[PDB]
């Protein structure tokens, strides 16, 4: 028994970032806990384009990939979405996916912009995050762009897409006490928007004995979770893995003995 | 040719501020005052709208 | 030219000169982390060169580990000064710049081309006239 | 005891050619009693000396202080009691030279010991029967303990 | 041409163990721990939980290669404990340390929403 | 002179062979001439292999290419052997040549 006893303060908390500080941890679970933000918080995004009709100056895959890259509301129907692998349907279902729709024809003089605005989904739950409008692409008079999309779950860690993240800021020792970097010339080295030294001194005072036990994060979201659900899903899915990793290990050593 | 959905380093989006970026420019901002005021914080965010070339609206005037 | 035709290169070479610093050390965990990349590691942990106020393993230590069996090197670094091995400190080098593996051990000096590279009586020669191709093989991985 | 060599050092200078390495200093020393001249490379981050410091220096082949051979491996979670419990800062390394004033009839009156502490080097002149316990190839321990 | 698929990191083929023991003959009381399908994330937290054991005598992991899917942690431990103990105790310690972030980290966001 | 003082043996200082050999030892190489003679031809020989040098090697550079680099297998079997060099050899001069 000699888990860690952390403590969080939130410092801000918006629609977009969550800047909190975790003490008491290892540099080890700290840097877990932001590399699961990126690779390894499900989210809901476009993985399956079907393209009807395209006049537009953008070609096929051209356009799936603006798709794939529009952020969806996942706040809550993450979690009960089932990833389509394990999903016992056929290639898709409302259990596993979500269905989109878009149909845009251009027939006046004006330049059309083909926006997230006209994805349609069949469930309401998930939709574009913007709903100014995502741009997919423009559409001149007399050019249409009629498919279908399929948005399924999915981790950052398989494609950028469904990273739920717009940067994760991580910092530690904001005035060098432990001296993990070596300044060459500590004066020309701007402070840290933590960092607790004054004006005249550059680095705090070398700490023989210390170690990384405060971090500070500033999660940004792109928007298809709350900032603070990236953190939660985060936290519970690396509980996942490492339970998952347990269940594992004790058929291991069950099975050799 | 047409401004990328999300940033290329950090992921952030900003195929939604293309439009409005021109907006501000037209509006007497400068480049730099325009990036701040679409949130673009992260050098990298800014390389995205900073650096754009809007290419689509030329291959528009070809006829389909 | 009856010497080492491959050596170690860009970013180990640069990164091995300032691994076998004088004053490089290794905390507990660090140590550990680079064992893991020991093919040849015979899975006991050194005595930490330094043991009090806390157990740090030098740079020197470690690469030790690497060098294979009991070979016995002497060559200068780079930046090693003409007069100092006329001087009262000879064998005790102010700079590192004195290179001794004696007994398969780094006791001392700063690693660099001229004893990790491809001349003559390198203590990548050394490893190949002494412990042989195979040995001399992991030698090569291992530094990596 | 297992003890090679015990006394007490002042600091003479600290860097006399100059910072050579940030976080080591070369301490030039010499003691009083047995009149030793000593150069020790000290990692001076975790432990400080500044000039004109007293420090009890002792040689020691085990830091178990009861003749039983450390074997040379990291043993962190062995209970024995150690020497180095006494002292502040502990080193370990390998005595890879002795040299003396010997001729080619005459023994030799000086004897220099130079030990290694995985890079950090100390040599220990002095007299020869001060000396005597210090053979080539064998470890050693370094234990110092700054005096007020 | 030659390029794997994207879930290949993080999925098993069927007939895959996701972990495997395998005892170390070098030295007492170590194994290597070769987990499939994972990467740093696990590794290093693995890696760092053992070393706050005192029992644990070598903490380490790897990734063997990055275009590989592996991590071999090896746990060295003392005579009276395993090296298996040694790996469930400190997964015990990680889970229990998670969940009590996440306990703490609602609170967080309760205050902070309320006021 | 250099060439004599380095490589000649001498088995005249009694005190100087205590330091460097045994004491079964320097009484043998110091009672019998049959002994003293095969170091005496030693060095002869030794002093012969000189003037050859000199015509291979006119301008003196002693830098060349061999087989086996003797002074580092020296260096390894006094590693191997944990040969103490303070301390008096057991190895017998004739032994040697
Ligand atoms: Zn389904
Ligand atoms: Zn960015």
């Amino acid at each position: 028994p000699y888990a860690n006893q952390p403590t969080v303060r939130i410092t801000e908390l918006t629609d977009e970032n969550v800047k909190f500080i975790i003490e008491n941890t290892d540099l080890a679970v700290a840097n877990s806990i932001r590399r699961v933000f990126i690779a390894e918080v499900p989210i809901i995004a476009i993985d399956w384009v079907q393209i009807d009709a395209n006049s537009s100056v953008l070609h096929d895959e051209f356009i799936a990939h603006r798709l794939g890259l529009i952020p969806l509301t996942s706040d809550d129907i993450v979690d009960k979405l089932q990833y389509s692998r394990d999903c016992t349907c056929e290639e898709f279902c409302p259990e596993c996916s979500v269905e989109f729709t878009l149909d845009v024809r251009c027939n006046e003089d004006q330049t059309r912009h083909v926006t997230s605005r006209d994805l349609i989904s069949n469930s309401p739950r998930v939709i574009p995050v913007t709903s100014d409008d995502i741009l997919i692409v423009k559409l001149r008079k007399g050019q249409e762009l009629r498919l279908r999309a399929y948005a399924k779950k999915g981790f950052g860690k398989e494609h950028a897409k469904w990273n739920p993240t717009a940067g994760v800021a991580f910092e530690y020792d904001p005035d060098n006490a432990l001296r993990h970097t070596v300044y060459p010339k500590p004066e020309e080295w701007p402070k840290s928007e933590y960092s607790e030294l004054d004006e005249d001194e550059s680095q705090a005072p070398y700490d023989p004995n210390g170690k990384p036990e405060r971090f500070y994060y500033n999660v940004e979201s792109c928007g298809s979770l709350r900032p603070e659900t990236i953190v939660l899903s985060a936290l519970s899915g690396l509980k996942k893995k490492l339970s998952d990793l347990q269940t594992q290990l004790s058929h291991e050593i069950q099975s050799d003995v | 040719m047409i401004i990328p959905v999300r940033c290329f380093t950090c992921g952030k989006i900003v195929g939604n501020k293309w439009e409005a970026y021109l907006g501000l420019l037209q509006a007497e901002y400068t480049e730099g005052d325009a990036l701040d005021a679409l949130g673009l914080k992260r050098y990298c965010c800014r390389r995205m709208l900073l650096a754009h070339v809007d290419l689509i609206e030329k291959l528009l005037n070809y006829a389909p | 030219s009856n010497r080492p035709v491959m050596g170690i290169v860009q970013d180990t070479l640069t990164a091995v000169r300032k691994f076998t610093k004088r004053d490089v050390f290794l905390e507990r965990g660090e140590v550990m982390n680079l064992l893991m990349f020991l093919s040849t590691w015979d899975g006991k942990v050194p005595q930490p060169a330094i043991l009090k106020p806390r157990p740090l393993w030098t740079g020197k230590q470690i690469f030790s580990l690497i060098i294979p069996g009991h070979i016995n090197c002497i060559r200068t670094h780079s930046t090693h000064p003409d007069d100092e091995d006329s001087g009262p400190y000879k064998h005790i080098s102010p700079g590192d710049t004195k290179v001794v593996v004696e007994n398969g051990e780094l006791i001392m000096g700063i690693l660099c081309k001229k004893s990790l590279g491809t001349s003559a009586g390198s203590l990548v020669h050394i490893s190949y006239l002494e412990m042989g191709h195979d040995i001399t093989r992991l030698f090569y991985s291992n530094i990596q | 005891a297992g003890i090679l060599f015990e006394d007490i050092f002042d600091v003479k200078d600290i860097d006399p050619e100059g910072k050579k390495f940030d976080r080591v200093s070369r301490l030039h020393c010499e003691s009083e009693s047995f009149k030793m001249d000593l150069i020790l490379d000290v990692n001076i981050q975790i432990y400080p000396v500044d000039l004109g410091d007293k420090f009890r220096l002792v040689i020691a082949s085990t830091l178990y202080e009861d003749g039983t051979l450390d074997d040379g491996e990291y043993n962190p979670t062995d209970d024995r009691p150690s020497r180095a419990d006494q002292f502040e800062y502990v080193m370990y390394g390998k005595v890879y030279r002795i040299e003396g004033d010997e001729t080619s009839t005459e023994a030799a009156t000086r004897l220099s010991a130079y030990v290694s502490y995985g890079g950090l080097l100390m040599r220990l002149q002095g007299d020869a029967n001060n000396l005597h316990g210090f053979e080539v190839d064998s470890r050693v321990y370094l234990l110092m303990k700054k005096l007020a | 041409m030659n390029a794997p698929p994207a879930f290949e990191s993080f999925l098993l083929f069927e007939g895959e163990k996701k972990i495997t023991i395998n005892k170390d003959t070098k030295v007492p009381n170590a194994c290597l721990f070769t987990i499939n399908k994972e990467d740093h994330t696990l590794g290093n937290i693995i890696k760092s939980q053992l070393l706050k054991d005192p029992q644990v005598l070598f903490a380490g992991y790897k990734v063997p290669h990055p275009l590989e899917h592996k991590i071999i942690i090896r746990v060295q431990t003392t005579p009276d404990y395993s090296p298996q103990e040694a790996f469930t105790n400190a997964i015990t310690d990680l889970i229990s340390e998670l969940s009590l972030l996440e306990e703490r980290f609602r609170v967080a966001i309760k205050d902070k929403q309320e006021g | 002179k250099a060439f004599e003082k380095k490589f000649r043996f001498d088995y005249t200082n009694e005190r100087a062979l205590r330091r460097t050999l045994q004491e079964d030892l320097v009484k043998d190489v110091l009672s019998n001439a049959h002994i003293q003679n095969e170091l005496e031809r030693e060095f002869e020989r030794m002093r012969e292999d000189r003037e050859v040098l000199r015509v291979i090697f006119p301008t003196g550079d002693s830098k060349v290419v061999l087989p086996c680099n003797l002074l580092r297998m020296i260096w390894n079997a006094q590693k191997i052997f944990h040969i103490n060099p303070r301390l008096p050899s057991d190895l017998h001069p004739i032994k040697v040549v």
